[PDB]
């Protein structure tokens, strides 16, 4: 809630007033000192000099009525357990859960993205280097596969960035590269790249859904113009609503490495076009299953065929998103938030592996092409 | 070598002119639905709403090809019709044993190894002549299993047509369907119809639209 | 069969014309084809592997 | 009591023809070729995979310069390709889209074609008014056309699907002479290297040696057992090997007048569609329907090589007039060059 | 979407843990 | 040379039995599906029966269902057609056309008397 940048600038402001009080106070005992936590001026000897709890803590609103006491003796220094420069510092009054949870769903979606990165670079190698598969449909699937590769790679960059920020600059004690990395541009570029790759994947799921529908529905359509149109929708419209997110995140809410999203409409402007893509992918999903039912109920069992059709047609459209669409942030607060995060991150991290299985590996055309290359490489 | 490079540059300019003309011809070829008509003329009411016929239904351009000016050994020119979309197989369904040889020609079109990916729109003319033929007493002399082929439960007959007429009608419909289901993996489907005068090209357009949709659903492995 | 007797007649004259021709020995024709393939053997860019300089297809 | 008399007399005629073929047949070619050495594993890979067609390539003919090649498709295009710089030289849009043949003239000044339109269209390439246009159309057949060939710059010879070959003069525009005697669809022609007599393979499992001078079937070869699809004379002129739907090639000769060689293995079950020779006459190239092209030793009946490649069947094959390349045109809209 | 929601949650929690560790660094002496 | 010699038939009272046969020489008989076609006087060639390459997948025309039966032997390179319960509709010229390709399931040999791979024909006249 309260940013580390705010805590360190509040501590630096407190230190500035403390140094403006330590050498601009009337001298009277204990030496006027400063143990980097509380300001300790000259006080009364032989007494527990109780200064207030310093108000740069995050829990200042919890206990604003506490105190930190030091046993200012008649020697100018307090007591200790043994020979040490530390005085006696009572900290019992000024003292102070998703740790396994977030790490659990982290390791699930990163094993999903690692397996999808491997399966997707293999499936893109298959659709590139075979020269017979190069129709427009495999071009659409190949740019989809590129969007999955960019999403998983940008999420890898993001998680390396969060580990460099909050893990290996926390157990290490720099605080001169961390809080300045908040104000740097590599931070904001990594999280802007995360937002663009996620929105680009969601609109490429929409582009291949509307491409499947414009194959099944529209009568005559100019092919090579509409493929450049679909590439410009897949890689040009997520740019067109990530750049407004980037400019309102540079102007209005900049501090916090562009990941805190503490104002929620500034996140809702990136969350609503995703909701629009997922909405019309569910409409295209209902239309495609309506078409397949209209074919199966005229071909003079259907449940196994229609079941394989639905479980083949879900991951290229990504309609599992639709089960957790209108439930979102600012509403999901309990463990419903955990079920949402676990389901969406798990199934979207394995949506890569599942489309690279269902649309290159178990595809009959690619298997007959591998059988051809097998029995002509002999 | 200067004029060598200039001649090669002029050849590359000719290459680009021909290549853009051929991509324009690709955009006019891949959207032209063509269809073989191979039934005893009669297409004069199909064109008006010597071999070929370029017509159009609802911004979809069809290329009918009639084969009346060939010999009847069909086994060498019918292998030219691989990229064709539909075969309008016209059966003059009553008039000899024209029906069994029509079934044999349909079985041969069906089981040919270079025509095993394309599908057959099936028209059956002269159904009124078959009505007065079954009301005269002659398909029972030709087809024995017609004696016990009961009328199906999914029948959609003409309301008021005689039941023996619809009996023989859906009998020979399901006989063509037995040929077009006894040997196939789902690559192509026979689309039977009954006519004769009306908008036959509406049935042609709907069935070719269904062919293109089923082909696109087969290449996504949805069907 | 009055149409078919005409093609029967011309088939008969075709066979009696084609029958009375000379037929040299099959061993001589086979030795002729063998000596022809042995004569023009070095002038064949398909069986003899032509190196990359003088065949204008090897890019 | 009349028709049966001359048809059993024709049976007796066929009997003494078969007796004369057997009595002059002391030694087959396969048992006196065992002293000569085979040609080993012949590798040939795709030099140029020229890509221009929208649909299946159904025919092809090299130029006598061994540089240009015509390719005709059921697209309806006839595009004239420069094989070295893998680019186009002309693109003729045809009249009827279903064409089945094409022929580049030995001079180079014309390109004929024809299909199910029953018309041999001869396009000019050397018009003083620029663009290519139809110099002549030939319409005297009642069936389709399967293979047309230029004897010279002046007269064409066509094979039809109504049991007729035909010598046409292009300047007059009508049939100079006909060639009747087949009973099936005449599927391919082959001109002799002296262009005095052509061989015609048809759908009656026979191949007739005609002659263009006086116009008669002088020889008839019945050694196949299915529809003959393609034919090509041996480069000297005394033999020809031809292929049929029974998945074999058979080498006949025009002087000994019988079958000399049979080319078929146990994996060979798809009926073949194109034959050609090398310049030496040692390699019988033969393109099939199992998407490959076997490279037979035309003297020892082995599979010397196998051209892999094409994704659909081939439908035309042509060897350059200097022996440099083997172009195979197919139904996957490409034609590849082999060397 | 949902990966940004997880990134927001893990960044807020890890930032709270980092501020706690920052004051744990200030309470031990030299900070 | 593809030659197909058929033998059998003649003048039989309707209701009896009869047998046709044809020897097939010039090819591997074990690879072609075989047919039986007839020419009625006053009509064209109409199909009667098919059999597969091996002999399993047999098919008849509708007018002869149960009456006729064909049977091939590649070891003898011949084919037999048994006519049980002969009819007055069977007075025709009989032909054993083969089908022009190995290992296929399609045939195009019911032509207007112009086909090469078809026998000469046996007249079977049905009278009193
Ligand atoms: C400490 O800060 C985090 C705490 C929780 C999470 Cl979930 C993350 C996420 C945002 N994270 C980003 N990169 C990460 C790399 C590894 C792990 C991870 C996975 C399994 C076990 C242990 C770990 C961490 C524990 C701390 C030491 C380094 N290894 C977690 C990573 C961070 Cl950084």
């Amino acid at each position: 809630t309260v940013s580390l940048w705010e805590t360190v600038q509040k501590w630096r402001e407190y230190r500035r007033q403390c140094q403006r009080s330590l050498t601009e106070d009337p001298p009277p005992f204990c030496n006027r000192t400063f143990d980097e936590y509380a300001c300790w001026p000259d006080g009364e000897p032989g007494s527990f000099v109780n200064v207030s709890c310093p108000w740069y803590l995050p829990w200042a609103s919890s206990v604003p009525q506490g105190h930190v006491y030091r046993f200012c003796t008649a020697e100018g220094l307090w007591l200790q357990k043994d020979n040490s420069s530390l005085p006696w510092r009572d900290l019992s009054e000024c003292e102070e859960s998703p740790e396994e949870q977030l790490l659990f769903l982290y390791i699930i979606y990163t094993v999903g993205y690692a397996l999808s990165f491997s399966a997707l670079v293999i499936a893109s190698a298959i659709l590139l280097g075979f020269r017979h598969l190069h129709c427009t449909r495999n071009y659409i699937h190949l740019n989809l596969f590129a969007s999955f590769i960019l999403r998983a790679l940008s999420v890898f960059i993001k998680d390396a960035a969060l580990k460099w920020m909050y893990s290996t600059a926390a157990q290490q004690h720099q605080w001169d590269g961390l809080l300045s990395y908040q104000d740097s541009l590599s931070c904001r570029l990594v999280f802007l790249l995360m937002q663009y790759c996620v929105a680009a994947n969601y609109y490429w799921l929409l582009v291949e859904g509307v491409y499947l529908y414009t194959l099944l529905a529209f009568s005559v359509f100019s092919e090579q113009w509409i493929f450049r149109l679909y590439v410009s929708i897949g890689w040009g419209v997520p740019l067109l609503f990530v750049v407004p997110w980037g400019i309102v995140k540079y102007l209005y809410e900049d501090e916090g490495c562009w990941t805190r999203n503490s104002n929620m409409n500034y996140w809702l402007i990136i969350r609503l076009p995703i909701l629009f893509a997922i909405g019309v992918n569910f409409l295209i999903f209902v239309r495609v299953i309506c078409i397949v039912v209209s074919k199966l109920k005229a071909n003079l069992d259907i449940k196994c065929r229609l079941a394989k059709s639905t479980l083949t047609l879900i991951p290229l459209l990504g309609t599992h998103e639709v089960i957790f669409a209108f439930v979102m942030d600012e509403h999901a607060r309990g463990t419903l938030r955990f079920i949402k995060l676990f389901t969406e991150l798990s199934f979207t991290s394995f949506q890569g592996l599942m489309v690279a299985i269902l649309y290159c590996f178990v595809n009959n055309e690619v298997q007959l092409e591998f059988r051809k290359s097998w029995e002509r490489w002999r | 070598t200067e004029d060598q490079r200039n001649e090669e540059k002029a050849q590359r300019e000719a290459n680009k002119k021909i290549e853009k003309q051929l991509q324009k011809d690709k955009q006019v070829y891949r959207a032209t639905h063509r269809l073989l008509l191979l039934g005893a003329s009669g297409k004069s009411t199909i064109v008006k709403q010597i071999f070929e016929t370029k017509f159009q239904v609802d911004k979809v351009n069809f290329h009918m090809f009639d084969v009346g000016g060939q010999r009847d050994e069909r086994r060498k020119w019918i292998q030219c019709f691989n990229d064709v979309t539909a075969i309008i197989f016209v059966v003059a369904s009553s008039s000899t044993n024209r029906l069994q040889e029509a079934l044999n020609l349909f079985k041969s079109i069906w089981n040919n190894r270079w025509l095993r990916t394309i599908s057959v729109i099936l028209f059956l003319n002269k159904q009124d002549l078959l009505a007065e033929k079954v009301l005269a007493g002659k398909i029972e002399d030709y087809f024995p299993e017609f004696a016990r082929y009961t009328t199906p439960e999914d029948a959609t007959p003409e309301p008021g047509e005689d039941p023996r007429v619809t009996r023989a009608k859906y009998f020979i419909r399901d006989e063509f369907l037995r040929i077009s289901t006894a040997s196939g993996d789902g690559r192509h489907y026979c689309y039977p119809h009954f006519t004769c005068d009306t908008e036959n090209i509406r049935r042609v357009f709907n069935d070719c639209r269904d062919i293109i949709q089923r082909m696109h659903l087969r290449q996504y492995e949805l069907l | 069969n009055t149409a078919s007797i005409a093609q029967a007649r011309k088939l008969v004259e075709q066979l009696k014309m084609e029958a009375n021709i000379d037929r040299i020995k099959v061993s001589k024709a086979a030795a002729d084809l063998m000596a022809y393939c042995e004569a023009h053997a070095k002038e064949d860019p398909l069986l003899t592997p032509v190196p990359a300089s003088e065949n204008p297809f090897r890019e | 009591s009349e028709l049966d008399q001359l048809r059993q007399e024709a049976e007796q005629l066929k009997n003494q023809i078969r007796d004369a073929r057997k009595a002059c047949a002391d030694a087959t070619l396969s048992q006196i070729t065992n002293n000569i050495d085979p040609v080993g594993r012949i590798q040939m890979r795709t030099r140029r995979t020229l890509r221009g067609h929208l649909a299946k390539i159904y025919a092809m003919h090299w130029g006598t310069d061994s540089r240009l090649l015509v390719s005709a498709s059921q697209d309806g295009k006839l595009i004239i390709w420069d094989s070295y710089t893998t680019n186009k030289v002309h693109a003729i849009p045809l009249r009827s889209s279903w064409v089945m043949t094409c022929a580049y003239a030995p001079s180079g000044n014309y390109v004929a074609c024809g299909g199910l339109d029953n018309i041999c269209s001869i396009y000019n390439l050397k018009t003083r008014e620029g663009n290519v246009r139809v110099s002549r159309e030939l319409a005297g057949h009642t069936g389709y056309l399967s293979c047309c060939r230029f004897l010279d710059d002046n007269q064409i010879v066509t094979s039809s699907g109504d049991t007729t070959c035909a010598l046409w003069d292009i300047e007059t525009g009508q049939q100079t002479t006909t060639f009747t005697g087949h009973t099936g669809d005449v599927m391919s022609l082959s001109l002799a290297p002296d262009t005095r007599l052509f061989v015609s393979g048809a759908c009656d499992a026979s191949a007739k040696l005609w002659d263009v001078r006086e116009g008669m079937c002088r020889q008839t070869f019945t050694g196949h057992e299915s529809d003959i699809n393609a034919i090509c004379f041996f480069p000297n002129g005394n033999a020809f090997a031809t292929g049929s739907d029974d998945a074999t090639c058979r080498l006949f000769d025009l002087r000994a007048d019988q079958e000399l060689m049979t080319y078929s293995h146990d994996n060979i079950i798809c009926g073949i569609t194109s034959v050609s020779f090398s310049k030496s006459g040692r390699l019988l190239l033969a393109g099939y329907d199992d998407f490959n092209c076997n490279v037979w030793d035309a003297l020892k009946a082995d599979r010397a090589g196998v051209l892999a490649g094409h994704d659909n069947r081939v439908s035309c094959l042509g060897v350059t007039d200097d022996g440099m390349a083997v172009a195979t045109g197919s139904w996957d809209s490409f034609l590849k060059i082999w060397n | 979407h949902a990966e940004g929601t997880f990134t927001s949650d893990v960044s807020s929690y890890l930032e709270g843990q980092a501020a706690k560790e920052f004051i744990a660094w200030l309470v031990k002496g030299r900070g | 040379q593809v030659q197909l010699q058929e033998s059998g038939g003649g003048l039989v009272q309707p209701g009896g039995s009869l047998r046709l046969s044809c020897a097939a020489s010039g090819f591997t008989f074990s690879n072609y599906k075989m047919n039986w076609v007839r020419q009625a006087p006053g009509k064209g060639l109409e199909w009667v029966s098919d059999i597969s390459q091996s002999g399993a997948s047999i098919s008849y025309t509708g007018s002869v269902k149960g009456r006729f039966t064909i049977s091939r032997d590649n070891a003898k390179n011949t084919l037999y057609l048994q006519m049980n319960s002969l009819k007055p509709e069977d007075t025709a010229v009989y032909y054993c056309a083969r089908c022009p390709a190995p290992f296929t399931r399609d045939c195009f040999d019911v032509t207007s008397t112009t086909y090469a791979y078809r026998g000469q024909g046996t007249q079977v006249t049905v009278s009193s």
